[PDB]
């Protein structure tokens, strides 16, 4: 029969730390070990809370650290033992066909250009992403890349980009463990408000301890943006990988279960049906099972 | 004010397009600081005036040389993702001119009473009974939300499109694009 496993929880690949953010002066981010970092504030207008750079500062400091761990196609739990052999079998035959490239390509797009910063990137004449590789407690390789020529709506290549591409596509291999700090310099202005995000005083800005932060999931979300091969209208970009490629900006869902280009549909014509999608399609999908995910029947 | 230049919003899954329109406008502004002049207009092409909707394209008037400038002006590193625009291309010919205006408002009356505490040193009860809560204006026209580095308070600005005249008329412009006087066409 092979039917779908009843539950089919998958754990997330690339761990996201919580983003910190934190101020500085340009030409001083090679200096940047001790710089404060903002703090939120309640302020009156009703109160509510609002970030925002100190008056010697035009620069943020966003920091994290992500972790590529590997084995994308294994789940966490899985009720059928068949049903899960199958799919092992299938996600193998797609790392046959592909060893992670274009995944891990489009993910180091995602951590090079700035989609982490996601409203911080906007007001920004000067964007810099900073990758250090740590193994063993020391910077193994660097990366400097530049979020101005790396676009967030094409998806081309570069040298030190490839070199990030074969880190990551052995990390999500399970050829060794990639632990990578990436630190954020944008040049938002002196003194503009950043954007944290928002705890739910009517509305409260998240922090960890005495400094604002970002979320993990936020990180996470926008990191997934590599999605393209939805059927797009109105010249939209990337959007992030969801089960039926849903987006809260727009309001609509694209890859309608009406269309057979879902991500459910497309697992149940691979994984059951031997109904073998496309490259595009199956990108999608591995995609989707990197990010994790409560699949199954009930 | 011959060439005019069409800057559409590309919709964005993380962002809805009145955001877009804030950051653009704000970075125009900049950049209309930065350069000086009056004969930059500000239109929006698609306005609905149903919900007051700004729309999701903008329309820029100006000389050739000046709209030159401001393509040179490095204000628009970092919009080039959210943004698509053409040339800037002539204006047609039989084009009726409607003027554009920054409506603001008192909607604060403790702002009031604070002035008038700075202009004739009244009490807080006698700018209670002079002023009451009721001065605050609502104002159902299409706006921006902005804020500024010489007042970090944040601000919206109400644009208006005004009726459509058969000619033009000879006025500056703000830095923000809006007319002290000045027509645009419309098309």
């Amino acid at each position: 029969i092979l039917s779908t496993a009843s539950v089919l929880a998958f754990e997330r690949k690339l761990d996201p730390s919580d983003a910190l953010m934190s101020a500085g002066a340009w030409a001083q981010r090679d200096a940047s070990q001790e710089w404060p970092a903002v703090t939120v504030r309640e302020k009156s207008v009703q109160t509510v809370d609002v970030a925002n750079l100190p008056s010697d500062a035009d620069t943020l400091k966003v920091r994290f650290t992500l972790r590529v761990l590997g084995g994308a196609g294994t789940p966490s739990a899985c009720n059928d033992a068949a049903y899960r052999d199958k799919l092992l079998q299938t996600v193998a035959t797609y790392v046959n066909d592909q060893g992670f490239a274009e995944l891990a390509r489009r993910y180091a797009h995602n951590l090079a250009n700035a989609r982490f910063l996601w409203r911080n990137r906007v007001g920004a004449e000067a964007v810099e992403v900073r990758i250090n590789h740590i193994r063993q407690g020391e910077v193994a390789r660097a990366w400097r890349f530049d979020a101005l020529a790396i676009g967030l709506r094409d998806f081309k290549a570069d040298a030190e980009l490839d070199a990030l591409a074969e880190l990551i596509a052995s990390g999500l291999s399970g050829s060794g463990h990639v632990l990578l700090e990436v630190v954020a310099f944008a040049r938002i202005g002196d003194g503009q408000e950043v954007f944290p995000s928002q705890e739910l005083k009517s509305k409260t800005l998240y922090s960890v301890r005495d400094a604002a932060a970002i979320h993990s999931q936020k990180i996470g979300n926008a990191l997934r943006t590599i999605d393209t091969w939805y059927p797009d209208e109105d010249g939209l970009g990337p959007i992030a990988v969801e089960p039926y490629g849903s987006v809260t900006s727009q309001g609509k869902a694209y890859r309608q279960p009406k269309q057979k280009l879902d991500f459910y549909t497309l697992l149940d014509n691979w994984v059951l049906r031997d109904e073998a999608p496309a490259v595009e399609q199956q990108h999608y999908v591995i995609a989707n099972l990197i990010r994790g995910g409560v699949f199954g029947e009930a | 004010m011959d060439h005019y230049l069409d800057i559409r919003l590309r919709p964005d899954p993380e962002f809805p397009p009145a955001q877009l329109m804030s950051v653009l406008f704000g970075k125009l502004h900049q950049a209309l600081v930065a350069q000086g002049g009056d004969r930059i207009g500000v239109s929006f092409p698609d306005l609905d005036e149903s919900r007051s909707r700004l729309g999701e394209r903008l329309r820029i008037h100006a000389s050739a040389d000046d709209l030159r400038a401001l393509l040179a002006r490095p204000w628009l590193e970092g919009l080039r993702d959210h943004l698509q625009f053409g040339e800037p291309a002539v204006v047609p010919h039989p084009t009726p001119y409607r003027q554009v205006s920054r409506v603001q408002a008192k909607s604060n009356p403790e702002r009031l009473r604070r002035r008038l505490m700075r202009r004739h040193d009244l009490s807080e009860e006698e700018a209670r009974k002079r002023i009451p809560d009721t001065v605050a204006r609502a104002l159902d026209l299409p706006f921006v939300t902005l804020r500024s580095q010489s007042t970090g308070q944040h601000f919206r600005l109400f644009i208006r499109h005004g009726p459509l005249q058969v000619t033009a008329e000879e006025g500056g412009f703000t830095c923000y694009g809006l007319s002290k006087g000045g027509f645009v066409p419309w098309f």
